[PDB]
RNA sequence: CGAAGAACCUUACCAGGUCUUGACAUCCUUUGACCACUCUGGAGACAGAGCUUUCCCGGGACAAAGUGACAGGUGGUG
RNA sequence: UUAGUUGGGCACUCUAAAGUGACUGCCGGUGCAAGCCGGAGGAAGGUGGGGAUGACGUCAAAUCAUCAUGCCCCUUAUGACCUGGGCUACACACGUGCUACAAUGGAUAGUACAAAGGGUCGCGAAGCCGCGAGGUGGAGCUAAUCCCAUAAAACUAUUCUCAGUUCGGAUUGUAGGCUGCAACUCGCCUACAUGAAGCCGGAAUCGCUAGUAAUCGUGGAUCAGCAUGCCACGGUGAAUACG
């Protein structure tokens, strides 16, 4: 959301990141989920997001938090004709 | 398709912005004036059918 | 004190009803007004004339509304009795 | 057409519709108006006499005309309605008024009647061309 | 002068405006906090008033740190490897726009034929 | 109170005459605050100066509808309607000046598949 | 230009995850309120449970499951 | 009375029903005649202006995607549901338009005059907070009552002084607001900053004969939101037609 009365993510993901507290990172999760912002939270454990056809991994930053997870996980592939 | 279309239409979403409005004899989803609820080439038919009310053709 | 509004699609049928509510109104009290003419309120649909194509032409269509008002100026049981018994030629809208 | 309210010339009401622009006749006839009274300053004189001796000098009397003569496309001379003449005098006046490069609207058109009337200035050099070309083509009259 | 050699000719307020960072608006607002009249031009000025201008500007944000900022911002981006930096990286519109045709300023001029 | 209506394009002129000096109210205002330009003055002065009725009568107007050159022919044409009023013999000098012709210039419709109401797109054959 | 409104829906296309008398109608047989709301696993569709479905006067109207006849195709050819 | 306010009255407008009128009907010229030119009256003169109104048929023109529809094909899939994506791609070409390239202008302030339209869970006032987009609030209104709705160009004053400029407004960064479960892909709008290209357009090519072209704003539909597009509205208002 743009507005103050937000931030907006998805619970099916925000409860799942929230479990992998204790995920040690070496397991992954897996999002249909493009439009959720990503908190803090999220740092370090990286999601895989649908694009289209895959699950796409992104691993989290400090400098990526603010943005969505469709930011980091392209839909059309293009290679300068 | 527009079978199954006219049936997903009627029966309500999951939310409610996901409405969209189709001509009740065919459910064509563009030039549908919710005013008669008709799409456009249907509302010329029965506007000359005078089948609709008060509506005439509009010299000026 | 009380009001009819009359509004519907034919000018016609409604000026005559009119006439007929305004005699019955004379006959049952003899202190009314005539009816007032208001503006008509209209819509121009306009339409694609072809199917598929052809943006550039069209057909319009005009739905008017002509409309009279009446005022009653000294009632009666007699006149409410009137115009609670009376039904109009429908095509039109009577409000009071 | 009909004559100015203040002065009695359809010229001035003509004029002011020839530099309009977009309707916007307030602007054309203030600025025509604040012009005469720029030229009566700078001269002192009756503007209709000023603005008649530049109409009569920007004034063409012979024009060409493009016409098919055998096998090709020529200039034949021929002598111009008078009210193309009129039509052509007010015309050039206004667009060498507007591509001259002064401040300000008025300005160029007062210092460019005033040239006329003197027999000065661009406008005056295309009634000159005119005739020297179509005086050049006059063998084909 | 105020950070770069204004003009001289010129009003206190576009002068400010020749300022990468300070706009018309920045300009009022600072001349307002100064005190000072904003139609004045700027060879009529006197030294405690510009230096009191000057003093409000070091306070607003310094003109090369903004080029800095604003770089950082993208490089951020870029360095990432998000779309909106891919698009920074590739040349190309960042907002949600259209590129089959009118994207000028982004592409360049106008490429040779394919 | 002579009385004349006065219509052009949308305006309308509802305006009336009495015998006095050559004041002039225009919608409880000085005809120098509503039509300010000289142009448009003389053109509401055109029928008193036509037949030679200017330094007799005042003015009094109230209008509504239009722009401010529609409402000066409406008041002029209302003028010449109220001059015909106080003397059928001013009938020849005003028709003849043109002032009761009620101009039925109107603005013309637009229309389908035009960008106005004559225009029309910019036509390519490829 | 169809498009008098492509975020989801629309949307017919693509990837993925799913269903096959079906998302949508008639005819048969059993039954009758069907459902609604909460929990859990879910991207959701959907599965497991709960609470809770009042049909109305043999008929009427709509409904769950079986069952094949059928359905459905923005599949084609203007 | 702060308000056409309140009282009062339909004078006048305005509204909208039934009538009138304009029909070469009359006069002069010419024609044999049809008719043509001029003239008068009148608001309007020559089918007054503008619309709708599109003959037999041509392009086997377009439409099986509005609908129906013959034949053929798929019919545990060419059918059906759900999520996410694409229809918004991008070396480049064309069309149609919007914005401009400025001084008949721009910034700032004050300020006059429109028409045609829409509104019930919809219009949304006044007042207030916020630079602003908007928020708050809930008056009045199922509407000639009330709202959307300051109309903008025009005009008046001051400034900028002919400059890539206070032109132009892209593009980009940050921060806001709305809508909607949700604004990355992929909405609109605002604030600040940036300030791009462009200093009037090759060969060629388009619309227009009058309240038209040009120009300025407004409204409506679709629509939660999303228009330089579409359809209507009035404001200002020309040039020219030899042929
Ligand atoms: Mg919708
Ligand atoms: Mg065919
Ligand atoms: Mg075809
Ligand atoms: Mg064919
Ligand atoms: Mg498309
Ligand atoms: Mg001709
Ligand atoms: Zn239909």
């Amino acid at each position: 959301r743009s507005l103050k009365k937000g931030p907006f993510v998805d619970d099916h993901l925000m409860k799942k990141v929230e479990a992998a507290a204790e995920s040690e990172k070496k397991q992954v999760i897996k999002t249909w989920s493009r439009r959720s912002t990503i908190f803090p939270t999220f740092v370090g454990q990286t999601i895989a997001v649908y694009d289209g056809r895959k699950h796409v991994p992104v691993y989290v930053q400090e400098d990526m938090v603010g943005h969505k997870l469709g930011e980091f996980a392209p839909t059309r592939t293009y290679r300068g004709h | 398709a527009k079978k199954s279309m006219i049936a997903k239409q009627k029966r309500t979403p999951k939310y409610a912005v996901q409405a969209y409005t189709r001509c009740e004899r065919c459910g064509r989803p563009h030039s549908v004036i919710r005013k008669f609820k008709l799409c456009r080439i249907c509302f010329r038919e029965l506007a000359y059918k005078g089948q609709i009310p008060g509506v005439k053709k509009a010299s000026w | 004190k009380i009001r009819i509004r009359l509004k519907a699609y034919d000018h016609r049928i409604l000026d005559q009803s009119a006439e007929k509510i305004v005699e019955t109104a004379k006959r049952s009290g003899a202190s009314v007004s005539g009816p007032i003419p208001l503006p008509t309120e209209k819509s121009i649909y306009t339409v694609l004339r072809a199917v598929h194509k052809y943006k550039d032409s069209r057909e319009q269509f005009e739905m008017r509304t002509h409309k009279r008002l009446i005022d009653i100026v000294n009632p009666t049981p007699q006149t409410v009795d009137s115009l609670m018994r009376l039904d109009l030629p429908s095509g039109v809208d009577i409000e009071i | 057409v009909l004559p100015d309210p203040i002065y009695n010339s359809k010229l001035v009401t003509r004029l002011i519709n020839k530099m309009m622009v977009d309707g916007k006749r307030g602007k054309s006839q203030a600025i025509l108006y604040s012009a005469f009274d720029i030229i009566a300053q700078e001269t002192g004189k009756d503007p209709m006499e000023v603005f008649e001796q530049a109409m009569k000098n920007i004034m063409p009397l012979l024009e060409v005309k493009a016409r098919r003569v055998g096998g090709a496309n020529y200039q034949v001379p021929i002598e111009v309605r008078a009210d193309r003449r009129s039509t052509l005098g007010l015309r050039w006046l206004v667009n060498y008024a507007r591509l001259r490069g002064e401040k300000t609207m008025e300005v160029r058109v007062a210092r460019e009647i005033m040239d006329a009337a003197n027999n000065t200035g661009a406008s005056v050099k295309k009634r000159e061309d005119t005739h020297k070309m179509a005086d050049a083509n006059r063998a084909f009259a | 002068i105020a950070g770069v050699d204004v003009p001289r000719e010129k009003r206190i307020v576009i002068s400010l405006t020749y300022i990468y960072g300070i706009g018309k608006q920045t300009a009022k607002e600072v001349l307002a906090e100064a005190g000072v009249s904003e139609d004045t031009r700027t060879r009529d000025l006197t030294e405690e008033e510009l230096g009191k201008i000057r003093e409000i500007l070091d306070r607003i944000k310094v003109e090369g740190d903004l080029r800095r900022e604003v770089n950082l911002n993208i490089k951020r981006l870029i360095e990432i490897g998000s779309y909106r930096g891919m698009r920074h990286r590739r040349g190309l519109p960042v907002r949600g726009q259209n590129t089959k045709n009118n994207a000028r300023t982004r592409k360049g001029p106008s490429k040779t034929v394919a | 109170q002579y009385y004349g209506t006065g219509r052009r394009k949308s305006s309308v002129a509802r305006v009336r005459l009495v015998p006095g000096d050559g004041k002039i109210v225009i919608n409880n205002r000085d005809w120098e605050d509503y039509i300010p330009f000289a142009a448009l003055r003389e053109v509401i002065k055109q029928p008193l100066v036509a037949t030679e009725t200017l330094g007799n009568y005042d003015v009094l107007v109230n209008v509504h509808g239009g722009g401010y050159t529609g409402q000066a022919g409406a008041i002029r044409h209302g003028v010449a309607r109220a001059l015909l009023q106080v003397a059928p013999e001013y009938r020849p000098a005003l028709k003849s000046a043109g002032l009761l012709t009620r101009d039925s210039r109107m603005k013309e419709r637009k229309k389908p598949g035009l960008k106005g109401a004559r225009r029309a797109p910019q036509f390519s054959k490829r």
